[PDB]
């Protein structure tokens, strides 16, 4: 019927769209419904815009799914064990800055 | 139980008690020592309409300049009732309340739904001639001196204080007229416009001639004095609130050497001066001893 | 000097929005000057430039641009003061005040400060009509002009619907016995103020949205103000206004004559630099101020030669700012010595 | 940038220091604060943005000195419950320059946990007068003693207490006189009394002139203390934990005019003859009638940085509306009477 | 100039970033 993405506040409207708009083509054969509704936010988790920890799914009378934003800035020290005995690192994370975008520094 | 004695409480200081103690209830406007005392018409609009309706329901109460901090709202004409116990008084009363607490014969014409005609006359006071007494005021360097020595003067006597309180004055009266789009509509970054450069004045000042000859011709249709009915009522008052104002600190006689009438001269040849006979009307309802007007 | 009226010394062409929703644009005051334009000139003297507030110096969407002489308008009313038995023109200032404001916030009540609207129809027909990097800065701050002015209502993006019927009763109630469009009925206005509640009307009920309170409540009570919409639409743009006289090639084809790719990065360089807080804060105002002094320029006076105050003002900030931030930070070269030896004088 | 959970806001100080010909000890100080806290036992809030220049001189003897020039701006803009007409009376706008002098004698042992010391403490302050312009014309003093002295049982610490308080706040004219018009006190300026710290068995803010849930201050107050501070039962000198066991005392009176009605009209303006005999008046109303009175045992733990006592108190003698408390009555502070 | 101005306007301009570019509900709904 009508689907619902709440809490995507800084997830561009064509990159949902993408994902969301065939979910809508398929026109009560509920298994195959449920079956697509699972396959769009699983997709919808291999970007890393947003966390794992709160991807529900409401159904009622449609459907609402409910997402958190991940972060925007991220910093780290860390020790990195690449091969060598150890490396001392500081790497800056950007997580989104348009649509599914990133920049790193390390 | 456990407390022993009691003693006679504790007698409130000397400023709690010649300013709060009162006998009749004090209407907080935003007026001058001067002329609280006489109750003569505060000088800010917003507190003139409630104080002229107020007056009109026959209530005998009290005039003392405040400055819109001490207000139960944001705003400022609130009332607060006489102290009933030296170290108690009762809650006070906002701006939406001062008609409720008014109740002599019927308090049923100064409160009233207006006609859907009236609904769209309104909006030419609440935001055209609204407008143009704040650009006109606040945003105005003829009326610095005023602007001064009404609303900055009296409150801070510290140089240093009285600039930040006009930068606030201003600015707070900039991001008001560039929002009604009469005379402006600009958009700039996510933010107001807040500043006399995006509040374009010829737009506001025609918008306010505009009102006035269209309130004139609405006053002439009435055969009655007021608008439409035999006493005045919130429209009469919401009307004087601005007419009055307008009248008294902006009728500057300096004008030819710039153009753009002042708002005063405005108010009084609007049509055929039926607004001055309507504000020379109520002050004689609700002021009838009253004396020294028109500047 | 930026809190005060200036100093002074001692064939048109509209800008309007993209069309976005069917009809000939969004932003119902350059809706209702482009129907006002359509009934008065003919369509050899317009010319309809397809823009946004970023290419004119007016900052204010419906500018019209006089070539006679290269006089710049802004606003709605302004436009009609230009290009130009009492109780009719009363009715008409009466109800273009009420038009402006208790209808204005209403509009922007869908449309804008719904998020279910905003992004599903909104959004998308403002992308729509923009050159590619503009989407990202225009956009947001007509929202933000549009949630301001819709305040007052006490109203959000919040059983909370019979308040916004109740919200939305009470202006239409006041609209409803005008007579909007007829020869005989309520009270006559006139033409200029027909255009505008026929804009403001048309972009009420039109639109798609998601959550169509709005046309819902127009559409149930209010058969007049559907009917008057209908007939004016039909009747000034028939085929969704594809006739009326834009500029080279239409719509997409205005959006050329100032959408190269150097004036499209200068205003979305600006748009940007007025976004950082104490310079951006500052040089807005006086970005603004000197794009005031032009307007005023080109209507005929001659304003005061210039203040620079402003800058000088956020670029001693931001200057300031860096510099003590540096000089506290690294400092200055050492002051002593590894060793200091002092000894006896005979 | 100091925060807090309940009460302040914002911080922003900036503190620029500097020793004076070449001396450790004797400093000057150039501060610009911003803050913005709130005062919930007289409902309102308080917006403080100005700077002061301090110039502060430790003696050698162990005493330390203080001399500073502070001007400030004082919004009061927080009046959003039903507060009084009092605190909406002193609607808030002020500048209040003024130069101020404190003198710390300390003795004690233990700043936190004083067993065989002593401590004087006083602090004056002149506000706008001659030279100082500004809103408010007034000359605030405040005197602090204390005393702790153990008398018998090794050292096995009793340390009977001790401790006194006083202040007055007297109101001059505006310029180079001793003698004419002066304003009385706003609510900005006068003193509280009560609470974890004065005077214990109270709340944060009583003891005092109310106008309802209100507590405005007072001009002349005075306050007590003794204690007992036994050690920890059977136990011994052992960690800073002990016993209390304290009285204590309390007065804060206003001053009113009530003996000159040739004034009437503008009752905000009193000559000096009013004003001397209000603040006799008022010394007079704080000598006569028991004051107030408190009684509890409490957990003192001498943090080393801080204090802690988790007491329980009972308040024994009240004016009407002082609103005392009974509840294990937390505290913790630096300064404790 | 270009050095700085560029090093502080890549900067803010990762930092502060843009206006955010989506809502907090997106609605779907099929046509008909």
């Amino acid at each position: 019927s009508t689907l619902e993405v709440h809490g995507a506040t800084n997830t561009r409207r064509s990159l949902l769209d993408q994902i969301f708009k065939p979910v809508l083509e398929d026109t009560t054969t509920l298994g195959q419904v449920l079956d697509r509704v699972g396959a769009a936010t699983k997709k919808l988790a291999r970007f890393d815009i947003f966390k794992e920890e709160g991807f529900g799914v409401f159904l009622s009378e449609d459907i609402s799914i409910r997402v958190k934003e991940k972060s925007r800035l991220v910093f780290s020290a860390g020790t990195d064990f690449g091969n060598a005995e150890g490396s001392a690192y500081t790497n800056a994370v950007v997580r989104n800055i348009f649509g599914g975008a990133e920049t790193l520094t390390v | 139980y456990f407390p022993l004695r009691i003693y006679e409480p504790n007698e409130l200081p000397e400023r709690s008690q010649q300013l709060t103690s009162g006998d009749l209830p004090t209407l907080y406007v935003f007026s001058t020592d001067s002329d609280a005392r006489l109750g003569l018409p505060s000088f800010n609009p917003g507190c003139l309409k409630w104080q002229t309706l107020l007056r009109l329901a026959n209530l005998d109460f009290r005039i003392l300049p405040s400055t819109n901090h001490s207000s139960p709202t944001g705003s400022l004409p609130f009332l607060l009732p006489p102290r009933t116990s030296p170290t108690a008084s009762p809650a006070p009363i906002p701006a939406s309340g001062l008609l409720s607490f008014a109740r002599d014969l019927d308090l049923g014409h100064l409160d009233a739904d207006l006609p859907p005609r009236a609904q769209a006359y309104l909006a030419l006071i609440t935001h055209s001639l609204r407008n143009a007494w704040l650009c006109a005021l606040y945003l105005d360097p003829t009326h610095d001196a005023l602007l001064r020595r009404l609303y900055v003067d009296p409150a801070s006597s510290s140089r240093a204080v009285r600039a930040a309180l006009l930068h606030q004055l201003r600015r707070a009266a900039a991001e008001q007229v560039a929002t009604a789009s009469s005379g402006g509509g600009k958009i700039v970054s996510l933010a107001p416009v807040d500043s006399a450069d995006g509040i374009d004045e010829e737009a506001v000042y025609r918008s306010a001639r505009d009102a006035l000859d269209a309130l004139a011709s609405l006053l002439r249709e009435s055969e009655t004095a007021w608008f439409g009915t035999e006493r005045p009522g919130s429209f009469d008052a919401a009307l004087f609130s601005y007419t009055h104002l307008m009248v008294e600190y902006m009728s500057e006689e300096t004008e030819s050497a710039k153009g753009r009438v002042s708002l005063g001269r405005m108010v009084k040849e609007a049509g055929n001066g039926e607004l001055a006979e309507h504000r020379e009307r109520m002050l004689g309802v609700a002021w009838p001893e009253w004396d020294g007007y028109r500047r | 000097s930026a809190w005060s009226h200036p100093q002074f010394e001692k064939a048109v062409q509209l800008h309007v929005w993209g069309p976005a929703f069917g009809l000939p644009s969004i932003d119902a005051e350059c809706l209702a000057a482009i129907a006002y334009l359509a009934q008065t000139l003919g369509s050899a003297d317009y010319q309809l430039i397809q823009s946004s507030p970023s290419a004119v110096p007016t900052q204010h969407l419906p500018t019209l641009y006089d070539s006679r002489t290269s006089t710049w308008i802004g606003g709605f009313t302004s436009i009609t003061a230009h290009l130009h038995a009492a109780s009719a023109t009363a009715d008409g200032t009466a109800y273009t005040a009420f038009l402006s404001a208790h209808a204005a916030p209403l509009l922007a009540l869908s449309l804008y400060v719904s998020s279910a609207n905003y992004g599903a129809a909104t959004r998308p027909a403002y992308s729509a009509v923009l050159p590619l990097p503009l989407p990202w800065t225009e956009p947001p701050a007509v929202r933000a002009a549009m949630a301001r002015r819709a305040a007052h209502l006490g109203l959000s993006s919040l059983k909370s619907r019979i308040r916004l019927e109740e919200a939305a009763r009470e202006v239409l109630d006041v609209l409803a016995e005008v007579d909007w469009a007829a020869g005989g009925g309520g009270r006559q206005v006139a033409a200029e103020v027909r255009c505008l509640a026929f804009g403001y009307l048309a972009l009420m009920l039109l639109p798609d949205v998601p959550r169509p309170w709005l046309r819902e409540i127009m559409e149930g009570r209010y058969p007049a103000l559907c009917t008057f919409v209908r007939d004016f639409r039909a009747r000034v743009f028939p085929q969704g206004g594809k006739l009326l006289p834009w500029a080279d090639g239409g719509a997409q084809a205005s959006a050329s004559a100032s959408a190269s790719a150097s004036a499209v990065a200068l205003r979305f360089v600006r748009a940007v630099m007025a976004e950082v807080p104490l310079v951006g804060e500052w040089w807005s105002r006086w970005w603004t101020a000197r794009k005031k002094r032009e307007v005023l320029a080109s209507k005929g006076a001659k304003p005061a030669p210039s203040n620079d105050l402003l800058l000088l003002l956020g670029a001693g900030l931001g200057l300031t700012v860096v510099g003590a931030g540096v000089f506290f930070y690294r400092g200055l070269p050492p002051f002593g010595e590894a060793v200091q030896v002092w000894r006896k004088p005979v | 940038n100091a925060s807090t959970g309940t009460r302040t806001r914002s911080a922003y100080n900036a503190t620029f220091s500097t020793p004076i010909n070449g001396n450790p000890d004797l400093r000057l100080s150039v501060e610009a604060l911003r803050s913005a806290t709130q005062k919930p036992w007289a409902s309102h809030e308080e917006h403080l943005t100005g700077a002061n220049l301090r110039l502060a001189w430790l003696t050698e003897k162990g005493d330390t000195h203080a001399l500073a020039y502070s001007s400030v701006w004082r919004q009061l803009t927080g009046l959003a419950p039903t507060a009084s007409p009092t605190v909406r009376a002193d609607a808030g706008d002020s500048l209040k320059s003024s130069l101020t002098h404190t003198f710390t004698r300390d003795r004690r042992d233990n700043p936190m946990l004083p067993q065989s010391g002593y401590l004087f403490r006083s602090v004056s302050e002149l506000a706008g007068w001659g030279p100082l312009n500004g809103d408010v014309s007034f000359a605030k003093t405040e005197v602090e003693a204390s005393g702790a002295l153990p008398v018998a049982i090794g050292k096995s610490g009793v340390s009977v207490g001790g401790g006194l308080r006083l202040g007055v706040l007297y109101p001059l004219p505006l310029g180079y006189s001793l003698t004419g018009a002066a304003q009385p006190s706003r609510i900005n300026d006068r003193f509280q009394l009560g609470g974890p710290n004065d005077v214990r068995g109270f709340k944060i803010g009583g003891l005092g002139p109310h106008d309802g849930v209100d507590a405005v201050g007072g001009d002349v107050f005075a306050a007590g203390s003794v204690n007992a501070l036994l050690p920890l039962p059977r136990t011994g000198p052992d960690s800073p934990l002990r016993l209390q066991l304290y009285a204590n005392a309390g007065r804060l009176v206003a001053l009113n005019s009530k003996g000159t009605d040739k004034e009437g009209k503008e009752g905000l303006a009193m000559d000096s003859a009013a004003v001397f005999k209000g603040v006799k008046s008022a010394v007079g109303k704080l000598t006569n009638g028991i004051p107030s009175l408190a009684a509890g045992v409490g957990l003192v733990y001498a943090h080393p940085v801080a204090r802690f006592e988790l007491n329980f108190s009972l308040p024994l003698v009240l004016r009407r509306g002082e609103e005392g408390r009974k509840g294990l009555q937390v505290g913790v502070g630096i300064s404790f009477l």
